[PDB]
């Protein structure tokens, strides 16, 4: 049979069967409980509506995400996203198919022991196998060498790798993301007088971020024309009228990536982990790194962000070095893309954590020889 | 609209292509003449040793 | 100990081109189908319906205004 | 329209001017690793005969 190719992350739920171009569904990861008391009767109203249909009744929602930062903080709510996946956004019974779920690395273990305990007693699914998000993004690019920066929505981690190796010791994990950008744009949105504070208002200016900001790329240069013309003011239009117009705050939000100070966070950014992730590697493969800097994931689909840390890496790195960065057009479906065809191998049909073995070492058995 | 993207990406995408392998081209000239010339110079010495053992 | 992957044959970067030479020209093309059917479907139609139902709109018109003036005729006492 | 016109003529522009480049630069390559030939083969004689001299 078919394997399902579900992919958490943390924002947005990919999912779709094993051999395809594209994940089948995808919907926001959101669990909203209604708020107020409800008068019509017999209205048909649930207690929660998940996935796609909370982002059309948000209005009347508490909306809350169910995995923060990779790690999975709601058990429960994250039980029912994985049923509607199943169910409603596939409409296939998880007793007859292998399933491949992803997680960022140096994750807490028992975020993982208890991922693969309920897919085998609540699912009941065959076979599942559990693989790091950035593998997958370097097996979507076709290559087999190279360091990939997969700056999703919940977590950025850069784990190198080289001709097939992967190198344990200099994975970089930040734990600055999308969501950290759309809080600090909500956060600075209040200098020219719009308050968003519900939860629902989180994805209007999320919706901002995504239509709006852009990377610059030189950050002073920015900052000195958009304080004298008015060439940068692009106006968007709310839910209901009352257009806002966005001046400098377009490229002062997805900044944060390169200055993580802004939003108080002491590391350095991802212009700078990026290096350093290579000088931890041997002093042999730092060419081949260099040349095959991968990025992925959905934070780094900003307008202008592959030639702004094409220019951060060459003033960091050694002149001679030539620095190349792959940005291919599907990046956000490239960890999905990269989990169908591992699971369309043959060489790794074997390599599934079966029943039977969870059976007889417990839950335990992900940290063992099946990865 | 819809196409007309695509249509641009597959036209940056020869762009960056061409781009590359034009580079890599002027890098691999750069190497093999740098290679000639150290051998003429070499070639240069030997003659220079030779007239030194017929004199 | 860390896993230790079996042993294959092949391959990697080549599906790379059965996965993008296809709709490098099969996606273009056919776009570029939809596109002309669609603007073929719509365009001229909407025009053209929408210059029928000008003629109706006139039409009502002349129907009111004939109507309200034999109306107003023998009303006005 | 316009905008459409003269980023895809640009583009195709640039393409174009990379092949080319790529073009003439391997031509060179090729021919000095063919010169670099010439010199490795005479060198090995003038060493031969330098032997030869020296004996
Ligand atoms: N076109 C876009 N431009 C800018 N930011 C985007 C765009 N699309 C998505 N994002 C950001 O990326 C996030 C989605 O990232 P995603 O790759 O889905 O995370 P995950 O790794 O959990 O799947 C969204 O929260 C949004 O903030
Ligand atoms: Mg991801």
């Amino acid at each position: 049979t078919t394997a399902l190719v579900c992919d958490n992350g943390s924002g947005l739920v990919k999912a779709g069967f094993a051999g395809d171009d594209a994940p089948r569904a995808v919907f926001p990861s959101i669990v909203g409980r209604p708020r107020h008391q409800g008068v019509m009767v017999g209205m048909g109203q649930k207690d929660s509506y998940v996935g796609d249909e909370a982002q059309s009744k948000r209005g009347i929602l508490t909306l809350k995400y169910p995995i923060e930062h990779g790690i999975i903080t709601n058990w429960d709510d994250m039980e029912k996203i994985w049923h509607h996946t199943f169910y409603n956004e596939l409409r296939v019974a998880p007793e007859e198919h292998p399933t491949l779920l992803t997680e960022a690395p140096l994750n807490p273990k028992a975020n993982r022991e208890k991922m693969t305990q309920i897919m085998f007693e609540t699912f009941n699914v065959p076979a599942m196998y559990v693989a790091i998000q950035a593998v997958l993004s370097l097996y979507a690019s076709g290559r087999t060498t190279g360091i990939v920066l997969d700056s999703g929505d919940g977590v950025t981690h850069n784990v190198p790798i080289y001709e097939g190796y992967a190198l344990p010791h200099a994975i970089m994990r930040l734990d600055l993301a999308g969501r950290d950008l759309t809080d600090y744009l909500m956060k600075i949105l209040t200098e020219r007088g719009y308050s968003f504070v519900t939860t629902a208002e989180r994805e209007i200016v999320r919706d901002i971020k995504e239509k709006l900001c852009y990377v610059a790329l030189d950050f002073e240069n920015e900052m000195a024309t958009a304080a004298s013309s008015s060439s940068l003011e692009k106006s968007y239009e709310l839910p209901d009228g009352q257009v806002i117009t966005i001046g400098n705050e377009r490229f002062r939000c997805p900044e944060t990536l390169f200055q993580p100070s802004f939003i108080g966070m002491e590391s350095a950014g991802i212009h700078e982990t990026t290096y350093n992730s290579i000088m931890k590697c041997d002093i042999d493969i730092r060419k081949d790194l260099y040349a095959n800097n991968v990025l992925s994931g959905g934070t780094t689909m900003y307008p202008g962000i592959a030639d702004r840390m094409q220019k951060e890496i060459t003033a960091l790195a050694p002149s001679t070095m030539k620095i190349k960065i792959i940005a291919p057009p599907e990046r956000k479906y490239s960890v999905w893309i990269g989990g169908s065809i591992l699971a369309s191998l043959s060489t790794f049909q074997q390599m599934w954590i079966s029943k039977q073995e969870y059976d007889e070492a417990g839950p335990s058995i992900v940290h063992r020889k099946c990865f | 609209m819809d196409a007309i993207k695509k249509k641009m990406q597959m036209l940056k995408l020869d762009k960056e292509n061409a781009l590359d392998r034009a580079e890599q081209a002027e890098a691999d000239k750069k190497a093999a003449e740098d290679r000639s010339k150290q051998l003429e110079d070499e070639l240069v010495s030997l003659q220079k040793k030779l007239k030194g053992t017929e004199d | 100990v860390p896993p230790k992957i079996p042993d294959g044959e092949r391959v990697d970067f080549d599906d790379i081109h059965r996965k993008r030479v296809e709709k490098d020209l099969n996606e273009l093309q056919t776009l570029i189908e939809a596109h002309f059917e669609n603007r073929k479907k719509e365009e001229e139609e909407l025009i053209s319906l929408k210059d029928r139902i000008e003629k109706r709109r006139a039409e009502r018109a002349e129907q009111q205004r004939i109507r309200n003036e034999r109306e107003k005729e023998r009303q006005n006492r």
